[PDB]
């Protein structure tokens, strides 16, 4: 056949006016002379300007312009889990070919109302000031923001591979498919991280979609609509996702680059506007949906790594207008050498209840207006020297809370231990103890409770909450295990 | 291992041509051998280095006491 | 009329009709269209080709597309039953309950009433919420803008009234939910069912539900705008009603405006925008208010971006406004809820006569206060509890509780708070921080008036801080 | 300590026979492809599957 | 107002734009072929060089564009109520355009009724029917010696570089 | 093939070949331009003509004249004879000992291999200086991103880093100067053959030389990135070398670029730059990096222009960055040296673990005290003193010396600096600052610790004084 094949009118710099194939289906994933598929994204009357998905040092003009006749799917299955790919599919790891081989438009429409829920469930991520600070729901999307390789990903790290547990628990509402979407991570990036994923082998509920620096643009930006359906599939099947598409704000620069390639604008800060609806489409197809789709999820997890915090910065004025909140990660503390390093009033969930067990709820809602207020002393005379006795005490309980609200470089956790240490303090039992030491107590105090209240724990696991034997348990514990861990 | 029929006559025959041959499998051809001696010592240098075709056995060990 | 499309470039979609080629704002049907893919001419591009706007995605496209105009403007289901329902933008459900069928169909473009239906002088819609009406004493079927981002529950804080009011109310509502997350609507849903302010007995609950999302492109965005807009119009004007107008959010809207405008071919503005904005805005704008066909409330929320507003579009807005929200995250971030930037949140209808002097004054003592206590406050705010004099200290303080008794809390998001909220009826309240004015009494710590009812709740609240 | 060793064989083995398989299929592909050409009946089957296109395109 | 025709070719904007109008002008009154094989005449008696810059000369100076073809073939009686264009054209600064108007036209003006293809490996394939893939066939029928493997050969390629492809 | 100039706007040059058109980044040498005037295919513009770029000179070129394909993409001679030769980019000396003649060329646009045979993971390079090591722990064969204003006392560094590592390497290294100067090139000549590793009786030498300076139009300067990556890719991968790739400036290849962006008829992306930017950086930087084929180390002196790095260009090289080697005009003005920001230079590799995370830990507690110190600054600039906290006071003071205790001389640049620089293994070096977390000195001279090796001699130098 050539016939509803086309010759490529023009073509430099990836950006085919294709002649032909003049009955074109908008969207149309095209094929290639050169094999390569190309979108037919832009239908002028003369000619289909074609984003040339992939390398163009190869082809050369009048080259054939083939249909592929078909709007673009990804391959879709579990059998993602434990495999890294590039979107459409393609192993890179190495691992062979995916048994991932149903395959499912990249596209697919966001939830009804109906079909949707609301979410109730909470989830994880084995990180105390997350779990407790930003309790997390499924289905989401929300947020992430931080800068980069600090172990930007660490926190990520430690959440995924507090899934892995949960993997090793049950559901789609313990049991969560992880999806990295990874957008312009180099391979390095990825190939130390997946390197982490595997050994932590948590990758075995999670794709890793595996977007390095080196690929061409609409690939990287295709990367999360492949994700998209993926994850959208695993939610209405009941399974529950979690993307973390780290990071749109590549996926901006490439979507733009493309546009601009195009001729297709540079609108505010250069990006064409719809870039919000880019997402704002790819979004709402994560959701948490009702029973009928098995009441699964796709939570997402977007990720903005800042320049410079630069954040009413378009992309990231967007969206904070979709995501619900926005987990501020915050450097100074870092330097200081809190990593996490967070501005947890710069991060939000208006969520809040939703995402979390009693458990941490009893014993983190206080501590939240402790450090509140305790912030709040520093700040109404923007100094953290003092202006009430009272507070003298109560900043040491700030500052308590403070060590134990990090999270250890490289460690997650779950969530009746991470309540075992926050009652600990909450209900004070280490003030009484120097505010470095606190994490130190939790060594050892965590240890303890592991071997010792893993019967108590069971009781707090049972509940979701601590309970009167817990409690009671705790309320002796923590003092005569803390009295032990001083003395 | 796959398909066309005049073509991979052409081709899977071709397949075993080569294995249908052993003393340079209708070519070992020198440049894969040359190659694959230059990766083959490569790759030992990028392994671990303790002969490969022998047993590492046990040690021993006592440890800080005051 | 029937055009082939010959380019799609985007969701401007250049259909090039024979001949046949009908006004703009007509609605296409594109024919083979998977779905009723409306097209709106947005321009007779000249020669027989217009630009359209899909208002929805295309995807697959063939080159030649064969539309078959549907010749006037996007007509669509109306009346009645569209109350109690979440219709979209073509009218049609999304509630997914069936069909909203009407009766009356509108080309969701009406226009502005003549100066004779205007009504000249508003008279004040009270909320119970004394920060609320105090300083913005609220207009019955004005547009009250809320410039306000998310995040301190915006929507939470937009529903809150909703449900305080709206409810109460006696009148219509019609919501359009623009640019606004399915998922928080689909929350709301389940809520407004919950509630039975969307009964499903009844398809009048006393709302008609518009939602024209993010997730949709923009041509359904800025659309649905219309949509809720012919919608409100059909309960006011012939249904006499006093209608609520609900949009979330109106920016969004907008937005979806400036967005589009360089595939428009308008420039891309200040900020972006379209140079048309402010017509995109007003001409429609002008289509909602009070007339004497009765009072179309027109409550939007907007956002602002990063909740700038020197950014030219809310400057338009205020011109369209008559009450304005500004609320401002400083207050939110104190904690304090009501989060309102007080001394930008107004409606421009305060008198000594109109809202009582009573009132009036005691704002007008507050604005000062509130003004002059800032200008303490930036000592404070790295000088703390004495750079300074102490009458001042009383002035400071009095502040401090002042600020308290402007949170009442959510009889919402009670869930989250812990707080139930209260909704607090005036002359309570302006006698309230009158009293304040009085400064009671203040051995006290200064959180006794935080978030309860009126005043008394201060008190009651303070004996009971007093252990 | 011990199996990386013989890892090691087999990973050469396995790393050998794709190096094999390239050199093979590059090879083998670069001989036997040459000479097929004096098949005028490679086009009597592109003629064949012409008339499969010809007849077969209804 | 006017009305859109166009027998094949067809090319809608740049000169087919242009071509589409006499197109429906030529086309009506039906002048299009006795104008054709006018305009056929004229690309080469134009294209020449007893004026490479005589009845193309656009500029060294304006004078040409005052009148050079509404003066130098309308004297020519070639182009009698379609050399109005042709002055248009000569004002309007496109007479080196003209190629592709004519080549639109004839392209149009034979092919005008007709339907040219090119499948896989075949390159001459390239005709004027009114059916398909019953006439390639006849291509085939010249003798099915000579073709889809020649010309533009499934020698390394459709067929040749498929097997490589799979790797 | 034959192209005929077809519009000559400067070095960018739009051929029309017509004699078909060879891939997009065919390379071309043109005809009636006996001085070899390479131009590589851009686009395929259409209509025959490609935009191509001449890298080179625009004498002479008549529109129309002959332009010969070179038939495949840009190749250029590797091979070990490249050593102690200054190449041009185009594959020939500007060592000027006659041609740098190998036995193998290369088209030096490539493929960044892939995944599985580049290690995923790497180990610190030592750099010999406490603050490198210490504060951003690099990784051998990764890519060191130098971000470094204008002549800021950098390039005193990297020839220091060259003396420092270089020298001491096993394998060999690699400068590609790009948008260098010949001057300091020259300098740099000197100082080799002066080394004498640049020997001469090596076109072996340790450290081969590629330059694409800045008086070479924007396309070689463009170009001799990829060159000398092609060239090094085959030392690392194919003889095998860990590979110290010094690469300065990359920046002015980013630039190079976005010069053209324009007239490349493109939307030249924000400020002028290139929407393909990125793609770009990965272009280049995903081919180099550390595989089981070797390491290539990886030393790219990043212009930070404008020392704006929230500007977008820097803003992405982060992302490539290894380590990323922020040098801090801000300390430099203090005259500072070492000069870095390291609060803003990272290395990946710096966490705990890894490091060893005592040494980690003992920077941790320097890290936080000195950005606290930081943070003081405001309060600082103003008030100064006296209604602060004395705590805060101390760590004002220790930070005070460690922010000299960071100071190093110039070893190399005693013609810069008189002082002899300084050397400082690890041991002085984590000691050093963790003892000064001792605040062992406290009654010692604060600045004493300046311009310093190891805290000993600085400790030393408190005490002549007292």
């Amino acid at each position: 056949d050539l016939e509803e094949t086309g010759r490529v009118l023009s073509i430099g710099d990836g950006i085919a006016r294709v002649h032909g194939l003049r009955n074109v289906q908008a969207e149309e994933m095209v094929e290639f002379s050169s094999g390569l598929k190309g979108m037919s994204l832009n239908l002028e009357p003369d000619n289909v300007g074609v984003v040339v998905f992939g390398n163009d040092k190869l082809i050369k003009e009048g080259d054939i312009v083939k249909r592929t006749g078909a709007i673009v799917d990804v391959p879709v299955g579990e059998e993602l889990l434990g495999r890294v790919v590039d979107a459409l599919g393609n192993a890179i790891d190495g691992k062979g070919p995916i048994g991932s081989k149903a395959r499912r438009r990249v596209g697919l429409k966001a939830p009804g109302i109906i079909p949707r829920i609301s979410v109730r469930e909470p989830m994880q991520t084995g990180i105390k000031a997350v779990d407790s600070l930003v309790p997390i729901g499924r289905g989401q999307r929300e947020l992430i923001i931080g800068d980069r390789q600090t172990g930007k990903t660490s926190i990520a790290i430690d959440t995924i591979i507090n899934q892995k547990r949960f993997n090793d628990g049950t559901d789609e509402k313990k049991k969560l498919y992880c999806i990295y979407v990874a957008i312009g991570q180099k391979r390095s990036t990825v190939a130390q991280l997946v390197k982490r994923l595997t050994d932590a082998d948590a990758m075995k509920y999670t794709i890793v979609v595996s977007a390095t620096a080196s690929d061409a643009a609409p690939l990287q930006y295709l990367a999360p609509y492949s994700g998209c359906s993926m994850g959208e599939y695993f939610r209405d099947n009941g399974k529950h996702a979690l993307i973390i598409y780290d990071d749109l704000s590549k996926q901006a620069v490439a979507y733009r680059q493309m546009s601009l390639l195009l001729r297709r604008p540079p609108g505010r800060e250069a990006y064409p506007g719809d870039v919000f609806y880019l997402h704002s489409r790819l979004l709402e197809r994560a959701a948490k949906m009702n029973d009928a789709f098995g009441g699964g999820s796709l939570t997402a997890l977007p990720v903005i790594e800042t320049q410079a915090g630069d954040v009413s910065a378009y992309i990231p004025t967007n969206v904070i207008s979709i995501t619900d909140g926005q987990i501020f990660l915050e450097t100074e503390l870092f330097y200081k050498g809190i990593r996490p390093a967070i501005n947890v009033g710069l991060s939000v969930s208006r969520v809040g209840s939703a995402a979390q067990t009693r458990a941490m709820k009893q014993v983190a809602g206080t501590m939240k207006l402790e450090l509140a207020q305790y912030r709040e002393v520093a700040a109404f005379a923007q100094f953290g020297s003092d202006l009430d006795a009272a507070t003298q005490q109560l900043l040491s309980r700030g500052v308590r809370l403070t060590e134990l609200l990090k999270q250890g470089q490289y460690s997650p956790m779950a969530i009746e231990e991470q309540v075992a240490v926050i009652y600990a303090g909450v209900r004070g039992y280490l003030d009484k103890l120097e505010p470095s030491k606190i994490t130190k107590f939790e060594n050892a105090f965590l240890s303890h409770v592991i071997s010792q209240h893993q019967a108590l724990l069971g009781k707090i696991r049972t509940d979701g909450k601590i309970s009167e034997e817990s409690d009671a348990k705790l309320k002796e514990i923590v003092t005569n295990f803390l009295a032990g861990f001083e003395a | 291992l796959d398909p066309v029929q005049k073509l991979f006559v052409d081709k899977i025959r071709e397949y075993r041509t080569k294995r249908q041959t052993s003393g340079g499998p209708v070519d070992a051809g020198p440049e894969y051998q040359q190659d694959l001696d230059r990766e083959l010592f490569k790759l030992k240098q990028m392994y671990g280095k303790a002969d490969m075709n022998t047993f590492p056995n046990f040690t021993f060990e006592d440890p800080k006491f005051e | 009329t029937t055009g082939r499309i010959v380019a799609v470039i985007g969701a401007v979609v250049d259909v090039q009709f024979d001949e046949g080629l009908p006004p703009i704002l007509n609605a296409l049907e594109v024919q083979g269209r998977e779905t009723r893919l409306v097209l709106e001419v947005a321009q007779h591009l000249g020669e027989s080709t217009v630009r359209t706007i899909a208002m929805d995605g295309t995807e697959g496209l063939v080159r030649g597309q064969k539309v078959l105009d549907s010749g006037a403007p996007i007509r669509i289901p109306v009346g009645p039953e569209t109350l109690g329902r979440i219709m979209n933008v073509i009218g049609e459900p999304i509630d997914e309950r069936g069909p909203i069928k009407t009766k009356q169909f509108a080309a969701i473009h009406a226009e502005a009433p003549e100066f004779v239906e205007m009504s000249v002088e508003q008279e004040i819609l009270v909320t119970g919420i004394k920060v609320v009406d105090l300083l913005a004493p609220y207009a019955k079927g004005g547009k009250i803008g809320l410039f306000g981002g998310a995040g301190v529950g915006k929507t939470v804080l937009i529903m809150e009234l909703i449900n305080n009011v709206a409810k109460a109310h006696g009148g219509y509502s019609v919501f359009a939910g623009v640019g606004e997350r399915t998922r928080e609507g689909n929350d709301l849903y389940h809520e407004m069912i919950e509630s039975g302010v969307i009964n499903l007995k009844d398809a009048t609950s006393k709302v008609a539900l518009v939602y024209g999302q993010m997730n949709e492109p923009p041509g359904a965005r800025a659309r649905v705008a219309l949509t809720g807009l012919t919608v409100a119009e059909y309960f006011r004007d012939q249904e006499g009603q006093d209608v609520l107008l609900f949009i979330d959010n109106i920016f969004r809207f907008t937005q979806a405006g400036s967005e589009v405008s360089a595939l428009l071919g308008r420039i891309p503005s200040a900020v972006g925008y379209q140079p048309t904005l402010a017509t995109d805005m007003g001409t429609m704008q002008e289509r909602i208010t009070t007339t004497k066909k009765g009072s179309i409330t027109s409550v939007q929320a907007i956002y602002v971006p990063a909740d700038d507003l020197t950014d030219p579009a809310p400057a338009t807005t205020f011109a369209h406004l008559d009450a304005t929200t500004v609320l401002s995250r400083a207050i939110a971030e104190l904690g304090i809820y009501p989060a309102v930037d007080p001394l930008d949140s107004t409606s421009r209808i305060m008198d000594p006569n109109i809202v009582g002097s009573e009132h009036y004054d005691v704002a007008r003592g507050v604005q000062k206060i509130l003004q002059d206590y800032k200008s303490l406050q930036d000592i404070i705010a790295i000088l703390g509890m004495d750079e300074l004099s102490e009458e001042d200290k009383l002035t400071v303080s009095r502040a401090r509780k002042i600020q308290r008794f402007l949170s009442q809390p959510f009889q919402v998001a009670e869930v989250f708070t812990g707080h139930l909220g209260k909704l607090v009826p005036l002359k309570e309240t302006i006698k309230g921080f009158q009293q304040i004015l009085a400064g009671e009494y203040d051995h006290l710590p200064e959180q006794a008036f935080y978030m309860v009812g009126p005043i008394e709740e201060a008190v009651a609240k303070a004996d009971k801080l007093a252990e | 300590e011990v199996k990386n060793r013989l890892d090691y064989h087999i990973s050469v083995q396995n790393m050998m026979r794709q190096k094999e398989q390239e050199h093979m299929i590059n090879w083998v592909e670069k001989r036997v492809v040459q000479s097929i050409s004096a098949q005028q009946e490679k086009e009597t089957i592109a003629k064949c599957i012409a008339d499969l296109k010809l007849l077969s395109k209804k | 107002f006017a009305k859109l025709v166009r027998p094949p070719v067809q090319i809608y904007g740049i000169e087919g734009r242009y071509a589409t109008a006499l197109y429906s002008a030529a086309s009506k009154q039906n002048k299009l072929e006795q104008v054709e094989k006018e305009l056929l005449r004229v690309g080469q008696i134009l294209k020449e060089p007893k004026m490479a810059a005589s009845l193309l000369n656009p500029y060294v100076k304006r004078s040409v564009k005052v009148k050079s073809l509404s003066d130098m073939t309308a004297k020519e009686k070639f182009s009698p109520l379609t050399s109005n264009l042709i002055n248009l054209l000569a004002e309007n600064g496109r007479l080196t355009n003209t190629p592709a108007v004519i080549s639109a036209f004839s392209t149009m003006m034979s092919v005008h009724r007709g339907e040219v293809p090119c499948t896989v490996t075949t390159a001459s394939a390239l005709d004027e029917t009114t059916l398909t893939e019953l006439k390639t066939v006849l291509k085939s029928f010249l003798s099915k010696g000579q073709v889809l493997k020649l010309e533009v050969k499934i020698d390394p390629s459709i067929m040749g570089g498929m097997i490589v492809r799979i790797g």
